[PDB]
């Protein structure tokens, strides 16, 4: 892009796509912070079977991914890429975007996340048998939350998470690069304008998101090997398309 | 497949 007016238009446009595609409004999440699972409800979650809690989490991830697909669809540049590259970007990026969007549902004051109508701590997911992954996700959401990420910042940051020209498989790499660089300009322009450039150094390191995605795939492979019929019969087709 | 349908609709 040439001149601040085109960069600023991009900023507004990305922010709007984000707002239209966020699954939950931020104030609905904040208004729920006192609604916390009782110890008896926690125990109830801990006693659920591994396979049932996997299914539930997969369903919830699938719904979050659907909103990310709509996000990508509303970024003009994205829909200008060829279909192969759309899919490449979404298969590598969708989970990473959800993982970023989850910080909004995380309360750093008590280390809880909004899940199925109330806030609960990481002990809520014990039945999954992936304590390392869960703990890493909670830690990631705590990092971002410490930054006090604004809605506008999440918009712009998650547009960049998705439009990543380093994804293996991209055919029009140069085109993705151009889009990535215009979105980087937009993000950094907005940071500069809002006096928020101090967060650049505090953003999680490159590959952190990749590490969570790969743990997620690795824990999935173990679960699937234990319960292959559950995955086939009861995991969402989109989920399996992105991760199996 | 599902992605291709979500991107097309």
């Amino acid at each position: 892009y040439a001149s601040l007016t085109e960069i600023e238009h991009l900023v507004q446009s990305v922010c709007k796509s984000y707002r239209e595609t966020c699954q939950l409004r931020l104030e609905d999440l904040l208004r729920q912070r006192s609604n916390i699972f009782s110890r008896e409800e926690v125990t109830g979650y801990q006693r659920k079977s591994m396979w049932e809690m996997w299914e539930r989490c997969a369903h919830h991830l699938t719904e979050a991914i659907q909103y990310v697909v709509e996000f990508a669809k509303r970024l003009s540049g994205f829909m200008e890429l060829c279909q192969n590259d759309q899919i490449v970007l979404l298969k590598a990026g969708a989970m990473e975007v959800v993982l970023v969007r989850m910080c909004r549902a995380y309360n750093a004051d008590n280390r809880t996340v909004f899940f199925e109508g109330k806030y609960g701590g990481m002990e809520l997911f014990r039945a999954l048998g992936c304590s390392e992954l869960i703990s890493s996700i909670f830690d990631f959401s705590h990092s971002l939350s410490a930054l006090h990420f604004s809605e506008d910042e999440i918009a712009l940051y998650t547009a960049l998470v998705l439009i990543n020209a380093h994804r293996p498989g991209l055919q029009e790499k140069r085109k993705v690069e151009q889009l990535q660089y215009n979105l980087e300009l937009a993000f950094h322009h907005h940071l500069c304008k809002t006096h928020r450039q101090s967060i650049l150094a505090k953003l999680p390191p490159a590959g952190k998101l990749a590490s969570l995605c790969s743990q997620h795939v690795e824990r999935l492979q173990i679960f699937q090997h234990l319960h292959p019929i559950v995955v086939q019969a009861a995991f969402p087709p989109l989920y399996k398309e992105l991760f199996s | 497949k599902i992605l291709h349908r979500l991107l097309q609709e």
